[PDB]
């Protein structure tokens, strides 16, 4: 004798796609200090559930495409009201930058002059500028032109914006939720049992970088190697080491800009000149850090591959520099740093830093799209940062006979990569608190 | 024990927290709404980028729409008022044969929910008519009186 | 009989879909927007256009403030948990004089709606103050007891 | 009176217009509205001037939630259906000591209000765990029988 | 003894106007395959009122004006990130097009220079063109200037974007309904009897044309007059045609095109050069098809203006091209047909195709506004396309002396008139479920 | 034995911000025309509330900022369709205007000449216009440039646009009202006993000026000093007369306004040159209303600084145009008056009126804001207008050593005083319908 008995306030949920709100720790001219403009909570108080297991999978985590949307949205927004390049575009007259020049230096920077506008259209000015030869290519003392002319519009980033990634937490709109899984062993997919409810994630550096992840969080106890398939080759392995490789990046040449109107407050920065000597950027980690780290990588990988087989670490396959380097943001600068100088070595069963060379664009291509191209413009100075290696994008070439070889190497570049890494322990789930169960109870009629 | 506390609870427990999920909804959208009043800057941004301004109306507005659409369906089977209400529809063992003491003492909402996923058209589809004929009945009483 | 199926059918008759009729307009929110939600393309048109964006939320939010509106007086005038509800306010000859039986048995609602339609606002109005007086009575009646 | 025609007046007469009051947020909502709908160059403005657009629909969308809000408490403390409810939640003489003829023939609302001010979460806090323990009562009243 | 009851959930509507969506069909670069992103229904069951009888009025129906009003935005959209044109304003030298050119195209086509930009602003290259008569004017081996820059700015339509029309459903909103009438014999305006309520009207492509309706629906059982006032020469007729006619449509000149840079991405197409001979762009249709055609017309103008009254055809009073010419786009080629090879004949008491010369256009002035014009960019090849006559804008001259002879020429050109002739069927109303009524019950006290 | 009863619909409120709708009383082209489309109703019917005493405080008072931030994007949107005029900055070629010019004009006004775009890019055109001094500047027959070419991009206001200020009513939404205070001596802040609610205010003429108060509303009684502190010499003192003062400008040159394309449809307007002689523009008011005016003012000024005290009037202490002179729009023309002549007396225990020459800019940056300027077209004609002072914004200059003689200057500018000087008796507060009282009553059970 069970009728139906409706319950309304019942704790259950499904599996949802939802827009999260964007919100900074209360930076005044940083891109990120702006935009995620409601503030977190001074205690985003955490909820344990008790006796509950979830199933979560990274990969098909939709919180990652929410932020790839959302950085390149807001990216696109800093620099709409910014001074556009165009005028550019003219024929550069150039030679050899001539100076105290080592030889890994030599043809890397070219010293060019132009016919650039003024505030005013009767008006022209000669413009000596220095450039990289990244960013310049011949148009047949010889003729050049900026790599982008043929391509896009050119602009340029706002001087006094900042765009230095700073902790974002992302937080459900009523009438969701975020379950946050703690179970230290989870390798992207499947049940968790120790999981938490929260409103708001932990803060997120929005930090971009194509090969090493920067500056994201450590795993504990061991390396964790996740990948959404472990036999296919076609997918990148995203490893995040549980320890910390310090990088000592610098852009070693003292610049001196300089700053002209080519419009009507149309401001313009560009490298004037180079005080001291010409050096090549540089990035530096010790020896023995980097090779202890790959040790551990290697114990993990072999429970994957077999503990009998060999790993060995190789360079990128080949591609462009923002595929084949390490790339990264060091204080508004670009570097293409050349990490084969790191994937040298074979696995089998006094700091003497590696120092790599890295090279810097000015005419950045942001988010590998054809369209709008963006220029950095120089800073004054001399350049330092130091960025913590945390994890990196690995991909096994494949092709195996069953040699009992394999080789990985620095591959990666997909941009959600760097974020998936971090969001792998978030799911966002739509509270359904309607339901029906039976009872021993009817309606008095 | 909080927003969910109760998820891993059985059933029987889990019912006295009906008010804690209840009241989720709308009072997140109110706080959360103040904190971005809160915030003059905020305010500007709504304004100034377009696309997160409607961002954010979307979501707004699809948080009312669904806390609407339940408080019908509880209008129209009689449970208006009511976190928890019986009604004149009997239990069918088609839809669930479990015994009953299971269902309210060991499951938890969660595991119940998936027991009887497939039927729930079907239940509120039998309520909505009971209580249209209830509400019959009560005018011919009333006429009668 | 669906969706205004009853249109043509005389009142008596077409009170029994009157659950047909009430829950139409926030199922239809519910399911177009999920046609819209299941449609990412779609939901890339709304941010990336800003009038489309911009008429579809007016759309939204204004069957949202229809439906609270009425809403909101059967719960001034004591109805809000029925389809069907009998209130303390006499039936005036001068808004018609039209005998009952051809009411509910020949005509139909759009034809009744037309016979009364400058009524309306005085209907509304007793009914609201006819309510205001029972909620008086009634906590007099407890403070009495 | 008006709407806030009562303002001024005791609490005791002010009680008298609570239909109002009530009213008047969906009311003016929908008014508002149609005077915007009835002028098909401020229709064209609502697209043609994004931000001004986006502005009226933060405000309409922020109108309907505060609406909701408050009916949601009234629901979750079984005042759903009324103006005026009296609860199973006891009177703290540490919320306010004063006597009840003052309050109910002297004061007015606006100073009754910021008499208590302080104690508003509480009392709703003691009003949601009431009405809880209540429908649980009810349900074993109905399994008994 | 009667008592007010309230009852909710009314089957009762009012006349209203509100915002429709747009859905299509689930052509990847269609512009309406787009925007139309919300689908229709896999059956957009219609539901019989039974004994319901509603007044329907075409020409007070707002869902043409809604059509009117989005078909405007979504090209104003599909133009927005497409190449401007405006360095095409210089000063053009032109001859005329010398080949084997036939005497109806003397002069037709011109062959002009001139300099255009190139993606540095140094540089300027010489193109060289053929441009149709139509879009270039003289200044004073002779000058001439498009014809747009003294009033407009021109820009290109984007070459991958197709504006091929494909059937458009408009839905309602909920709280909204749209009924629809079957009554065959309707007019446009009065009650119908044979009403159903639908949630989605049925596709309507988006064909415009200034003159004869193409790709339309056809009226059952005989051709259907429908005009606001009979008697009123102010107004247009539309004619429903119960069968369609065929029209074979050319552009028999095999073209080449040709695609330049005229700045950083800025690709510009134009007509290089032409195989072949030059002939005039034409479309046919058979003359017993035409001639029964109107023979069917004249029977039902008759009972209006008389059985014993004559109708005579003539063609268009004056104006423009928009205006006189039977106007369509043909695979994106704008056509400019000659009708007067149609409406030529006195009604009283072996193909041999009626062959209609055309001219071509490549800069539009859409919807007839002073603003922003089109550039069509020419078209590869040779291009044919097949159109259904489905009806008719005929004018009455008025004007009459009660000679017993009336005039209709091939009048109209008001866009809207394309739409009021497919949506005549349908009202929007407003559902109103809350009323009251007399009852015998009264609430218990 | 008292228990909680809740009761809904209590009429009671709190301060609240929210936005208001602005609403025009039902000037085609005006930009107050359209904008606040929706119509206030023919009887705003004001409630008084019985027995309310409320607080206001004017200088906290919201809805000065909404106001102001409301005319800013309105007249930023008015001027986003406009003719940019970035083609101006150009090299000009001027020389003294050389007519019959009277001294005070010497110099003033500049005869130049520069070659301009055309609707073709290979064509130039010679313009000869004229320009006042204030919006030309040398470049080292000699060199000048407009003066906003260095900071910003100058744009056409629409000669067809009308920026006349008409009443604007602004209305609360639903769930707010608007509190206003009847109060006669009301001084700006503190609880008012005379209290109504209205769902909109009255009509406010948004009307821009920097010194002396135009076309306001005028106190009753007596004139008003109100001061958010009246011995800070930081703060602006506004006095509301309780009399007007009528002021007659004039623009007494009769201009010819030439038009050229400088685009593809890009009217440019200037102008071309002056029949008859050269005068200089002003302003004039009688010495008696002027005179009697600020006798009342003292009058009320020695209340609060001592009425044994010397109050003195001097000229503005400094800094540019926009802050130094009494700036006004006059039928579209910009106008910069010298207020010294009005602003000169010492008071201790046949009209002669008084002339205020004026300079007129025809390049205005509004709100002092850097960024685009606007370029007002000249007008064709002779402008007359004439305006009521119904106040003026007064500074004190402080310094003061117990001197017992105070001065007092025509200061201010800031545009938010202009709007807080009508607003002051409004306040918007949110209705809060739920709340609780104890009674003897108890829930059945
Ligand atoms: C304080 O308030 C006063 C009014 O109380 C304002 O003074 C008015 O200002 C307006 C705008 O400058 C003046 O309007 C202009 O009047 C010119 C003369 O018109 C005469 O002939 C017409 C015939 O129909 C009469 O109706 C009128 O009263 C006059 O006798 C017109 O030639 C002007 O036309 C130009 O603008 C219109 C758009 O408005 C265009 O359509 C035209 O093509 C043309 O470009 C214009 O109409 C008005 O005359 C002034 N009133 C008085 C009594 O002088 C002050 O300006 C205001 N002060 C401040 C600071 O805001
Ligand atoms: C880069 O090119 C500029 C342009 O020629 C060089 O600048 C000139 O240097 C000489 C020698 O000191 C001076 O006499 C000229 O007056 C400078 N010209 C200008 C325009 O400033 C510059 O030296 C080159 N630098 C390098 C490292 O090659
Ligand atoms: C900037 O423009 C000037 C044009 O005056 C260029 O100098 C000319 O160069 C050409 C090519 O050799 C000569 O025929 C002219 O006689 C030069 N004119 C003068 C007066 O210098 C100059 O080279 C351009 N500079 C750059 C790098 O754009
Ligand atoms: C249209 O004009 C072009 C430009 O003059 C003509 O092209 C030239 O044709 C001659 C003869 O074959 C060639 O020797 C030249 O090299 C061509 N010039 C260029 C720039 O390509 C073209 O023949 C003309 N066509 C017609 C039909 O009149
Ligand atoms: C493109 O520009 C060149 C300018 O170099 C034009 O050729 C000039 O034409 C003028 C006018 O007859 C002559 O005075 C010059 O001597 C020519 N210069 C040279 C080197 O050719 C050319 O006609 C322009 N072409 C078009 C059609 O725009
Ligand atoms: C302002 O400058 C213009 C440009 O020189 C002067 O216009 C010339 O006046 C003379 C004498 O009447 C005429 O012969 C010329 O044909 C005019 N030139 C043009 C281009 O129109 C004008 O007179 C000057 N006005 C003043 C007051 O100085
Ligand atoms: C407009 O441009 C012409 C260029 O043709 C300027 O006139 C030239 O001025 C220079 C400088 O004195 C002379 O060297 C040229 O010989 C002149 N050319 C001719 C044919 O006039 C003219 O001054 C410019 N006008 C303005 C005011 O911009
Ligand atoms: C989890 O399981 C234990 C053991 O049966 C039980 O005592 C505890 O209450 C359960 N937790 C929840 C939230 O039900
Ligand atoms: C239509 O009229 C017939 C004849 O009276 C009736 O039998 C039928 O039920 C009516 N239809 C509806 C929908 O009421
Ligand atoms: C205002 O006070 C007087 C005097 O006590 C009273 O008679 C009147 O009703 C009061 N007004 C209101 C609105 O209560």
């Amino acid at each position: 004798n069970l009728w139906v008995t409706v319950y309304y306030g019942v704790p259950v949920w499904k599996d949802a796609e939802t827009t999260l709100f964007c919100a900074s720790d209360a930076k005044k001219h940083n891109v990120w200090a702006t935009h995620c403009c409601v503030p977190t909570d001074p205690n985003p108080q955490e909820i344990h559930l008790e006796n509950v297991t979830e199933e979560f999978n990274m990969w098909k985590n939709n919180m990652v495409e929410q932020m790839h949307t959302d950085i390149i949205s807001l990216w696109d927004q800093s620099l709409k009201p910014c001074v556009k390049l165009t005028p550019l575009c003219v024929t550069l007259q150039c030679t050899n930058v001539t100076n105290n020049i080592t030889d890994d230096m030599r043809g890397e920077l070219k010293n060019c002059s132009f016919n650039m506008t003024t505030e005013l259209r009767d008006k022209k000015q000669k413009v000596y500028s220095l450039f990289y030869r990244l960013d310049v290519v011949q148009i047949n003392n010889k003729e050049y032109r900026l790599i982008n002319c043929n391509t896009s519009a050119i602009t340029q980033a706002c001087p006094k914006v900042s765009f230095e990634p700073i902790p974002i937490h992302y937080c459900a709109p009523a009438g969701f939720a975020i379950l946050k899984c703690k179970d230290k062993k989870f390798n992207g997919t499947g049940p968790c049992t120790n999981v938490s409810t929260v409103q708001c994630t932990h803060g997120i550096k929005p930090v971009v970088s194509t090969q090493l992840l920067l500056n994201g969080s450590l795993a504990e106890e061991e390396v964790i190697i996740r990948s959404e398939n472990i036999t296919n080759n076609a997918k990148n392995i995203l490893v995040q080491l549980n320890e910390s490789v310090q990088i000592n990046c610098t852009r070693p040449n003292n610049n001196t800009v300089k700053s002209i109107r080519i419009g009507p407050g149309q401001w313009f920065y560009y490298t004037g000149d180079i005080i001291g000597d010409i050096r090549q950027a540089h990035c530096n980690v010790s020896k023995a850090t980097w090779n202890e780290t790959l040790g551990k990588v290697v114990k993990q990988l072999r429970k994957h591959f077999g503990n009998n087989t060999i790993i060995r670490f190789a360079n990128s396959s080949g591609g462009d520099l923002e595929v084949t380097t390490h790339s990264f943001n060091c204080g508004g600068e670009f570097f293409y740093c050349n990490t084969s100088g790191l994937f040298n070595s074979t696995w089998i069963s006094s700091n003497d830093s590696i120092t790599l060379p890295c090279r810097i664009k000015q005419i950045i291509n942001m988010w590998q799209r054809i369209g709008q191209a963006m220029y950095a413009p120089p800073i004054q100075g001399v350049i330092r940062c130091v960025s913590n290696i945390t994890g990196l994008i690995l991909t096994r070439d494949g092709g195996s006979t069953n040699s009992t070889t394999e080789t990985f190497r620095p591959g990666g570049g997909d941009m959600r990569d760097n974020w998936r890494s971090e969001l792998y322990k978030y799911k966002v789930v739509k509270i359904e608190p309607l339901g029906v169960a039976p009872t021993r109870c009817k309606r008095r009629v | 024990l909080g927003f969910l506390g109760a998820a891993g609870s059985t059933m029987g427990a889990a019912s006295m927290t009906l008010t804690v999920q209840a009241r989720n909804l709308l009072s997140g959208i109110v706080q959360q709404q103040s904190n971005l009043l809160r915030a003059p800057e905020c305010q500007q941004h709504l304004l100034k980028d377009t696309h997160w301004g409607i961002k954010q109306l979307q979501a707004r507005v699809l948080a009312v729409e669904h806390y609407l659409r339940d408080q019908q369906l509880l209008g129209i089977w009689g449970c208006s008022g009511k976190l928890i209400c019986c009604t004149n529809v009997p239990w069918n063992s088609s839809w669930s044969n479990r015994n009953l003491s299971e269902i309210w003492d060991n499951m938890t909402w969660l595991q119940w929910d998936k027991e009887i996923s497939n039927y729930t058209q079907i239940i509120y589809g039998l309520l909505e008519e009971s209580q249209n004929q209830q509400e019959k009945n009560e005018q011919d009483l009333l006429e009668l009186d």
